[PDB]
């Protein structure tokens, strides 16, 4: 949904900087938050942990 | 020493909740605590900020 989508390359040949929007997918993993779940309500706190 | 309360970056930055933390910024010495790029978007959101 969000805007500058970013791909981790062929790191083998070529590609030995790190994948720049590290940061914006751990922002969007720490923000994730959720209503659904089988065992219960998952939500990630300031930690990442349930 | 006088030393300024602690500003925390937990996040990237949104120039919305990180422009209020450098507002708040009214010492002489800055310790930043960061990576080389991070530095380099801190340096450049500073200079944008005055
Ligand atoms: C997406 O990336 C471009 C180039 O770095 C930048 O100018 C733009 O501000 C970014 N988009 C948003 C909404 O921040
Ligand atoms: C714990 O169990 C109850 C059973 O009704 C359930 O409603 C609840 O969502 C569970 N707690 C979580 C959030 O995992």
């Amino acid at each position: 949904e969000k805007e500058n989508i970013t791909d981790p390359p062929r790191g083998c040949v070529g590609n030995t900087n790190i994948w720049k929007t590290g940061p914006l997918f751990k922002r969007v993993l720490m923000s994730s938050k959720y209503a659904d779940g089988v065992t219960g309500r998952v939500e990630f706190n300031e930690d990442g942990d349930r | 020493w006088d030393m300024q309360n602690v500003i925390t970056l937990d996040t990237s930055f949104e120039d919305a909740k990180t422009q209020v933390q450098l507002k708040k910024i009214h010492s002489s010495v800055i310790l930043l605590y960061c990576s080389k790029d991070e530095a380099v978007l801190i340096l450049s959101e500073a200079r944008s900020l005055g």
